[PDB]
DNA sequence: GCTAAGCGCACCTAATTTCCTGACGGCAATCCT
RNA sequence: GUGAACCGGAUUGCCGUCAGGAAAUUAGGUGCGCUUAGCAGUAUUCCCCACGCUGUGGG
């Protein structure tokens, strides 16, 4: 999708001060740091201006401060309910591996506007197992796509099927 | 003449109610999670609360044999009472029996205890435990009872034991999305070892919500429960109003001590009950202006002034009080000029309550 | 001319009671009975309960029609407590009730073309109310929705009335059942060995007497004498669209027309202006009309949408046009002069 | 002529009809489980109340030992997916002994659902068997109207004082006897910018823009909450904000 | 508490202590439902006492 | 009356243990003698 | 009006009651934004109204 992928790489190309302060303003909104909006304007206001499939704000707000805090590359077929999934295959399965998928359940029950912590824990757990890359483009579109049941659906039974491999 | 109490309750992170596997209760409405507090945990809260102790005069018990037993410092009759009370139809130490506390005391002292017949003693029993309906927590929470009819004799008969609720409590439903939250804890030894570990691990479930909570009192079905002494319909009404504004219910309390108290009281008398919780259909969610007791209040208000402008009688006006602490919250910040007596004191509330109700004050009423 | 009526039969619920109930249990059969589609049409005609038995009965009933099965509804029980006396007594009746959910039906009843005529004619003016065999059952299709056309037999028919789909991606029958009364062929022509008997030629109503009658099942295959419809129409709601573009020549026609009577002036601080703000999106894309919109410069702008970002504004934006919105739009635009690198 | 009323109603988490195991009463429609209110429910609901009960009224409407009563009400097919719940009680013993617990210890059923409830009068026979009596019958009907408003099934009421209000009522006069279930043929999602009850009615403004295409309709919403089609499109004859000028308004429509 | 203490030696002691004498239990928690905003010329701790006193001053006259 | 090129790094390591509760409470009528 | 019409599954209820996630830890090693410039020694100053066309009513 058009619009997604660019903002991607457009966040893969902030240098390292941008980054930090993204960094800074995460936890908070950016209606109290200017820095932070004036990053989200130039890094949205022209995208938004050229595509019409432009992201909404508050999530593409969120991808990009999850993205100045983890810094994980951008890789195809690398989603969350895959790569968590294959990791609750090597814990314990009765009493570690209930509290880890019950981190991973919380997230199917927040609004958009304090999502970021609960991804922000799963995230940790990712960044503990060296895990490189994410599909941060096909996270953003199932994220900015959450107002339905069927993409619940099958981000849930995609981490099923990662499950019983 | 119904009156209607609508109540918003903000509550820190606590676990007032549980299910099978210690989870707050949750429920589905309008399509999400809210978190769910149980109608009759708050029933027996109110029941069991400060405000409710000289008007507390109901038991519920299948150790019936326990308490008349108990009035006798040397007077031996437990099997006895037993075998009487398993031919008056519980089968056993029984099943659950509601009934005043003096009423058993009394009575069954003068009847059981006394060296008689035996089929004719436990229709004299059963006449006693059906009769003793005279106690406002037995009007307010009603009962009805049914004896197993295969132990119970051919010649017992028992008369109406019906009595009807004259109290509604819904369940405290979230004005918000549920936020089911777990408590890793552990049991430190108090001993030292030489591995250090806990004696015990566990997860505790709690949650913490801004609770919408709806009470329906039958006025004319309370008086109709405790017969003409209307003073002590104003007394439980009262009692009810200062228990349900005072009193949380005893879950988690010691490790969660969620005493808050409600920011908003709506107290409407009208003949008909009206559910404000299609307010929180649409669920509340933060901004950066204003706090979730403030985005709860408007969006009731802005309910509180639909169904006024929809659902209106010119026969029967709707009126109600509104309750906030020192006028705190009001109601209608933008247009919605509809609780004529913001009220600022839980005394007074009651006191214009029962002013409504007829000619009661509170300290007059408080002699029944 | 045209000699086939046609009547749809589709409801959120419908049950066609067999032969073996009028005790408390009261099943019903898979397809519409003859008595069923009669009783339906014997009150779009509208004649009383006697009125059906002085000779209206053959006259349908001779129709040897057919019932053309869309989707298999399933049988769900309904657990009916009938409170007897609420003379009276503390009784409570008990019954279980079986109905078709989510089963549509289509009845082809073929006969003399003004009868046929006629039938159409009462199915549009209904005069009295009808519904899909048990008056809790209304219909949720037009009951004349398809309409009578000539066909030479049964199957005819009931193979040229298309199959309706109710949404886009919904699992189809391949293959269709179709239950008729049996036609006699030729004269003799003792029934077939699949003829099976069904008690429902309605020859008395009040109290109601049942004849027997043989009914035979063929089935169709869809995609060759069954054909498909359009959806025609839409099913979820999907309310209406914000996100207004700012390339579209639709908008920069307004854009300048708001900065004419504003004098390229600002409105909370006054300074030149040289942009534009919304204050509502109800209307928005290209729909955009000159007075729900005002002219901004860019220093205010820019604090403007600072502020609308997360305040949960919803549609109705920050309006700098009320003393309500503007004195912390002061304090706002105090600290974008403070901390942006002027130096794209 | 046959007046129809369409009536969405969201009911807050209760247990209204109860069937033999004392589950929420559910039907089949859409190709998913609905929650369900047997129509015999809500008809004694209607009847029996001192709401309705302020040649004999309520005989003609709902009919007594050939009547056939010109009113009847369909099952309360929910607009989404069934979501019946286990609730946990025990009841306590009240008095000290060496143990917890005494009642009952079991598991009640209860459900949340936004009912669509089909409401259809023939207006002709209702005349015909209130021996022409044409001001009793709009007063009755009128009666109907208010009751059917505000009652609610007087079902287990004690433990879950469900008194919510319905949020959208359509009344047409059309000529055939259709029901708008098919509506409702999707299940309702929820999304986060609108609620259950928008979202109903919202797409029972979708079907009704339809069948028209390919009759009139009176709307009311509690002070135009819910707007029959958000648009200025002819679809609602008449937006009505009160109950009151509703039942006028259909009354002085019919005489 | 002493959690991780070694490495966030955090002793600070209270900054105001309500001991308060009645018959039923209250809490002030639902003072904070609104989150403290810090402003320039006041402080956290400040805005957090003032919410506490204009809550206690509002449950003392109401309740 | 307001310029423009070129230039923007990657390598190392990412941890271990052990503990995870028990008993108690689970209803009755009334729907053909 | 069609195995159909008339037709509640009714009411009686606190899950509750015990608990520190705990002890351990440098983010380090490398770095020029920089090369050009009168807010003014004039040759059409963008003009609407007006002088025999160089005064005159100002955008
Ligand atoms: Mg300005």
């Amino acid at each position: 999708n058009r619009g997604t992928v660019d903002f991607i790489a457009s966040l893969e190309n902030l240098k390292e001060g941008d980054l930090g302060i993204l960094r800074k303003l995460r936890g908070a909104r950016l209606d109290e740091k200017l820095p932070g909006f004036d990053l989200f304007s130039a890094l949205w206001w022209p995208l938004r201006q050229k595509n019409q499939r432009a992201p909404k704000r508050e999530v593409a707000w969120l991808i990009a401060k999850l993205f100045a805090e983890f810094r994980f590359e951008q890789r195809e077929g690398a989603t969350l309910p895959i790569l968590m999934g294959g990791i609750c295959r090597k814990l314990e399965p009765k009493k570690e591996l209930p509290r880890v998928l019950a981190r991973f359940d919380q997230l199917a029950s927040l609004d958009i506007m304090q999502m970021e912590e609960p991804l922000s824990v799963i995230m940790g757990i990712l960044r503990k197992h060296q895990q490189v890359c994410l599909d941060w483009v096909g996270l953003t579109d199932v994220l900015s796509f959450w107002e339905q049941e069927p993409v619940k659906r099958e981000w849930s039974d995609s981490f099923i099927k990662a499950y019983k491999i | 003449m119904l009156i209607e109490i609508h109540m918003i309750q903000n509550h820190s992170p606590a676990n007032l109610n549980r299910d099978d596997l210690g989870a707050p209760k949750t429920c589905y409405f309008g399509g999400v999670l809210r978190s769910r507090i149980s109608s009759q945990c708050i029933k027996r809260s109110i029941r069991t609360s400060n405000d409710f102790k000289a008007l507390l005069g109901g038991v519920r018990t299948r150790r019936l044999a326990d308490l008349i037993q108990q009035e006798a410092g040397e007077t031996e009759c437990w099997k006895k009472a037993q075998e009487i009370l398993n031919k008056c139809g519980f089968k056993n130490t029984k099943m659950l029996v509601f009934m005043s506390k003096d009423k058993i005391k009394d009575l069954a002292r003068i009847v059981l205890d006394n060296s008689l017949g035996l089929t004719e003693a436990a229709q004299q029993v059963a006449n006693v435990i059906a009769q003793a309906t005279l106690a406002p927590d037995i009007a307010l929470c009603g009962r009805m009872l049914e004896p197993n009819d295969k132990d119970k004799d051919k010649k017992v008969k028992w008369s109406n034991t019906t009595v009807e609720a004259a109290l509604q409590v819904a369940h405290a439903i979230s004005t918000h999305i549920a936020r089911p939250e777990i408590d890793y804890f552990v049991a430190a030894d108090d001993v030292p070892g030489e591995d250090a570990g806990a004696g015990h691990i566990g997860e505790s479930m709690f949650a913490s919500a801004c609770f919408y909570k709806y009470f329906s009192i039958d006025w004319e079905q309370l008086v109709k429960n405790l017969k003409g002494d209307t003073n002590l319909a104003a007394h439980t009404v009262g009692a009810f109003l200062l228990a349900a504004a005072k009193t949380n219910p005893s879950g988690k309390q010691n490790s969660f001590a969620a005493h808050n108290y409600p920011d908003g009281i709506l107290v409407e008398f009208k003949n008909s009950p009206i559910s404000y919780a299609n307010a929180f259909v649409r669920p509340v969610s933060v901004v950066k202006e204003s706090d979730l007791v403030e985005q709860s209040i408007g969006q009731l208000s802005n309910y509180v002034n639909d169904i006024r402008l929809g659902y209106y009688d010119e026969q029967s006006p709707v009126i109600g009080f509104w309750f906030s602490p020192n006028n705190r919250y009001p109601l209608g910040y933008k247009h919605s000029k509809l609780a004529s007596r913001n009220i600022g004191n839980l005394n007074e509330l009651v006191g214009a309550v029962l002013d409504y109700i007829g000619g009661f004050k509170w300290e007059e009423v408080q002699k029944s | 001319p045209p000699n086939t009526l046609f009547l749809r039969l589709e409801g959120a619920l419908q049950s066609w009671g067999s032969n073996e109930a009028k005790f408390a249990l009261r099943r019903t059969a898979d397809a519409p009975t003859k008595s069923g589609v009669l009783g339906l049409l014997c009150a779009a005609m509208g004649i009383g309960r006697a009125e059906a038995a002085d000779s209206w009965l053959p006259k349908l009933a001779n129709l040897r029609m057919g019932v053309r099965i869309d989707r298999p509804g399933i049988r769900w029980w309904d657990f009916h407590t009938v409170g007897a006396g609420q003379k009276t007594r503390a009784e409570t009746l008990l019954s279980r009730r079986e109905y078709l959910a989510d089963a549509s039906f289509l009845v082809a009843l073929q006969g003399e073309p003004e009868l046929v005529a006629k039938l159409s004619a009462a199915l549009a003016k209904p005069v009295w109310a009808i519904y899909l065999g048990r008056k809790s059952c209304p219909p949720s299709r037009p009951v004349c929705e398809h309409p009578p056309g000539f066909y030479n037999t049964l199957e005819e028919a009931l193979s040229a009335v298309p199959l309706q789909k109710r949404w886009h991606n919904e699992p189809l029958p391949q293959i269709l059942p179709c239950v008729m009364d049996w036609i006699p062929g030729y004269d003799g022509e003792h029934a077939p060995d699949d003829a099976e008997i069904h008690y429902d030629l309605p020859v008395s109503f009040q109290p109601p007497r049942h004849l027997p009658r043989f009914v035979i099942r063929r089935e169709l295959v869809v995609g060759e004498d069954v054909q498909v419809s359009r959806e025609t129409g839409t099913s979820v709601w999907r309310p209406k669209g914000t996100r207004a573009d700012y390339n579209n020549s639709e908008y920069k026609k307004v854009r300048a027309e708001r900065l004419v009577m504003d004098h390229a002036a600002c409105m909370v601080c006054k300074a030149p202006a040289t942009t534009v703000q919304h204050v509502n999106y109800r209307r928005a894309g290209g729909k955009e009309i000159p007075e729900d919109l005002r002219a901004l410069c860019r220093l205010c702008h820019d604090a403007c949408t600072m502020l609308e970002y997360g305040s949960g504004m919803t549609t109705n934006r920050i309006d700098p046009c009320d003393p309500i919105w503007r004195e912390r739009i002061l304090a706002k635009r105090k600290e974008i002069v403070e901390f942006r690198s002027r130096g794209r």
